[PDB]
């Protein structure tokens, strides 16, 4: 899916 | 000395539930009572000892019917253990997805929202914040009983702001604007996540902003885009959902107001029902 990430 | 301290020997591990970027969790047995419990573990894993021990210290200070209850700890010598009550139906996200919608009807969804707001209101007073308010972190017990996972609580005088390290990851689709742009958090950031949680509930576990790539979420929020009212979702609930996504923190209601709102809808919904 894709849930966690570092802000852009 | 500490009344929460339990010798490692009192618990036996039964089955592993799921791993975690913060420590695998197990289903275990507290022999003395023949009680099924949940065991939170951590090896030279993800978290670092001191942080883990502080979470444990914080968990000993909370008590609310809608917050998973701490039962004991093993913090003296490795491996470290955090023991909590066991929620038989797992997390809310998976529950909503595989449930019987005739049983998990409209009044049950309102009831569930009321239990969560209740926990958050309380967390707002005792000067706490939940790092990740989302359906995946809500557990379910018998009779539609919902509780918020307590392992994600932190200390923060209600009203103040926290600034996370640089380069850190956040669950994008549940994160408030102030956190995406400046890595800032507050009980108001939790209010924003609550709004998204209300949406997961109204859609029975659908993923937020369907088809919208993580990289495009912030730009959309900026230009004033917001998820549309779900099919079947009562208008009043959608208004709260919308009040929770106000771009400006101090414009979002408090959990004290939100719990009052749901309390009202759940009772007046139990009346027209039994009538
Ligand atoms: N974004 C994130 O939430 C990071 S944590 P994660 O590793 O990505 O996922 P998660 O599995 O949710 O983490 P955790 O170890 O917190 O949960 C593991 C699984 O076990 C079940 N669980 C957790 N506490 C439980 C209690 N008290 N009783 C029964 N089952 C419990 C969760 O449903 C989860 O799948």
């Amino acid at each position: 899916e894709a849930i966690f990430a570092a802000p852009f | 000395y500490d009344k929460w301290e339990m010798e490692r020997t009192d618990i036996t591990m039964k089955h592993k539930l799921g791993g975690g970027q913060y420590g695998e969790v197990y289903e275990g047995v507290w022999k003395k009572y023949s009680l099924t419990v949940a065991v939170k573990t951590l090896k030279e894993d993800t978290m670092e000892v001191e942080e883990f021990l502080k979470e444990a210290a914080v968990m000993k200070e909370i008590k609310h019917p809608n917050l998973v209850q701490l039962l004991g700890v093993c913090t003296r010598e490795p491996p470290f253990y955090i023991i909590t009550e066991f929620m038989t139906y797992g997390n809310l996200l998976d529950y909503l997805r595989e449930c019987n919608r005739q049983e998990v009807n409209a009044v049950v969804l309102l009831y569930m929202a009321t239990q969560i707001s209740s926990a958050m209101e309380y967390l707002e007073k005792k000067n706490f914040i939940h790092r990740d308010l989302a359906a995946r972190n809500c557990l379910v017990g018998e009779n539609h009983l919902v509780k918020v996972a307590d392992f994600g609580l932190s200390r923060l005088m209600t009203g103040d702001t926290y600034t996370a390290p640089a380069g850190a990851k956040f669950p994008i689709k549940w994160t408030a604007p102030e956190s995406l742009a400046y890595n800032k958090f507050s009980i108001k950031s939790d209010v924003w996540a609550f709004g998204v949680l209300l949406w997961e509930i109204a859609t029975y576990g659908m993923s937020p902003y369907p088809g919208i790539d993580l990289s495009q979420v912030y730009e959309l929020l900026e230009k004033d885009y917001r998820m549309e009212r779900p099919e079947g979702c009562p208008e009043k609930v959608y208004e709260l959902m919308r009040a929770c996504w106000q771009w400006n923190p101090s414009d979002r209601p408090s959990f004290a107001e939100i719990h009052q709102a749901f309390e009202t809808m759940f009772q007046e919904s139990s009346i027209s029902d039994e009538v």
